[PDB]
């Protein structure tokens, strides 16, 4: 029972993603202050938070609205996230049903005794000053209501795609960043929760690198350990999880091949949880997700 | 702790551990589709 809670608008459109990208084995809620957005999502669960507090209407990149929504449909939460052993909050930070109803959401989901992952990205520079103040103020409320807060920095989007990608497409790969991230993991469950549980505390940094051709395990994690979303050294990482995804013809050649690569960066006592996982909609790509966090 | 699952599976332990259960699989098992 790992469910993927998407608060926001950045969490609707990843949440969005994750279901576009038909990722299995997690119950998907879409919660957001704003009834119109929330309207767009693809889950099965939507959740209008702070109806009575916003009337459908969003919180206004407030996330103090965000946060009192989200304290109004504190018992709405609850009753969705009872039973869940695992709850990636997963929202986009700056916002304000993101930066505010996500902390309140993820503090339930951990008092729930859940397996709290956030997934959030922080807003892209150009967003601005009141983007990156709230979130920051808002990734600092996460860290305190998850177990591990893998933050996403927008801005590192912009090093990765190609240097004219027009900024909607910036904005919609930062959406499947944070596909990437709660599939990355959730992939891997799909097992004792005390193994991740102890892999999930402090902020947590990840990477992604995807890769086709004759070397392109090596190449998939070469640039999943060096990726932009990545942004401290790996050596650092108390704990290491690893997913390696590819068509049917992943080979446990490549498998360990990327392993090795991403084992050799880390620290060799390191803890580390590894999967791969054949995604038969590949076909010549590969996907290395690497979650580092320490 | 090695954990099998459709469409994947997941090594859980010390990095070296598992780059060495890797091998070992390495020689069992020439795709992780037939692994599963």
């Amino acid at each position: 029972s790992i469910k993927v809670i998407g608060v926001g608008g950045g969490g609707n459109n990843a949440v969005n993603r994750m279901i576009e990208n038909e990722v299995q084995g997690v119950e998907y809620i879409a919660v957001n202050t704003d009834a119109q957005a929330l309207n767009l999502s693809k889950a099965e669960v939507k959740m209008q938070i702070g109806a009575k507090l916003t009337r459908g209407l969003g919180a206004g990149a407030n996330p103090e609205v965000g946060k009192k929504a989200a304290e109004e449909s504190k018992e709405q939460i609850e009753e969705a996230l009872k039973g869940a052993d695992m709850v990636f909050v997963t929202a986009g930070m700056g916002g304000g049903t993101g930066t505010g109803a996500a902390p309140v959401i993820a503090q339930i989901a951990k008092d729930l005794g859940a397996l709290t992952v956030g997934v959030v990205t922080r807003p892209f520079t150009f967003e601005g000053r009141k983007r990156q103040l709230q979130a920051a103020g808002g990734i600092s409320a996460m860290k305190e209501a998850v177990d591990t807060l893998i933050v996403i920095p927008n801005d590192r989007i912009l090093e990765i795609v190609d240097k004219n990608t027009p900024m909607l497409e910036a904005f919609r790969e930062a959406d499947n960043v944070l596909r990437q991230g709660v599939q990355g993991i959730s992939d891997l469950i799909a097992l004792d929760f005390a193994d991740v549980k102890t892999i999930m505390k402090g902020s947590a940094l990840m990477g992604i690198g995807i890769a086709t051709g004759e070397n392109r395990a090596a190449e998939a994690a070469k640039k999943a350990i060096s990726s932009p979303l990545l942004e401290a050294a790996i050596d650092g990482a108390q704990g290491v999880l690893m997913n390696i995804t590819g068509g049917t013809n992943l080979s446990l050649y490549e498998v360990q091949e990327a392993a090795d690569i991403v084992a050799s960066a880390s620290d060799q006592d390191v803890n580390m949880i590894f999967g791969s996982v054949i995604n038969e909609n590949l076909k010549d790509e590969i996907v290395v997700t690497v979650i580092a966090t320490g | 702790k090695v954990h099998r699952m459709p469409k994947g599976v997941v090594l859980v332990g010390k990095a070296w551990e598992i780059r060495a259960k890797l091998k070992e699989y390495g020689r069992t098992f020439q795709y992780v589709k037939d692994w599963i």
